[PDB]
């Protein structure tokens, strides 16, 4: 009953950077993370992608 | 329509002049009066205008 949701919010998503570096010695990222309101994010299950 | 309308004559300067640079030590000042934060080398939060 109370430890379960009935709302249209996801579980796994894909985040993308805008205006990021692409140089031979340094390759930088700009993941502008904005997690949804009244919604938590566990970071130990969060990793990147090559 | 010739020359004066779109272009002008000026006393020459060596460099571009005094173009506004956006130096900061942002970690310390959260945002002075009107600034949003994103910390890497793409868009550092400004703390005013300085002379290069």
């Amino acid at each position: 009953h109370d430890v379960t949701t009935d709302r249209s919010q996801r579980l796994t998503l894909r985040f993308i950077p805008v205006d990021r570096e692409d140089t031979a010695y340094s390759y930088k990222a700009r993941f502008t993370l904005a997690v949804g309101d009244n919604r938590v994010l566990d970071m130990a299950s969060t990793y990147f992608d090559i | 329509t010739g020359i004066r309308s779109w272009t002008l004559l000026c006393t020459p300067d060596v460099t571009c002049g005094s173009e506004q640079v956006y130096w900061s030590l942002p970690d310390m000042m959260q945002d002075p009066v009107t600034f949003r934060s994103t910390r890497q080398i793409s868009n550092f939060p400004v703390v005013g205008a300085e002379l290069l």
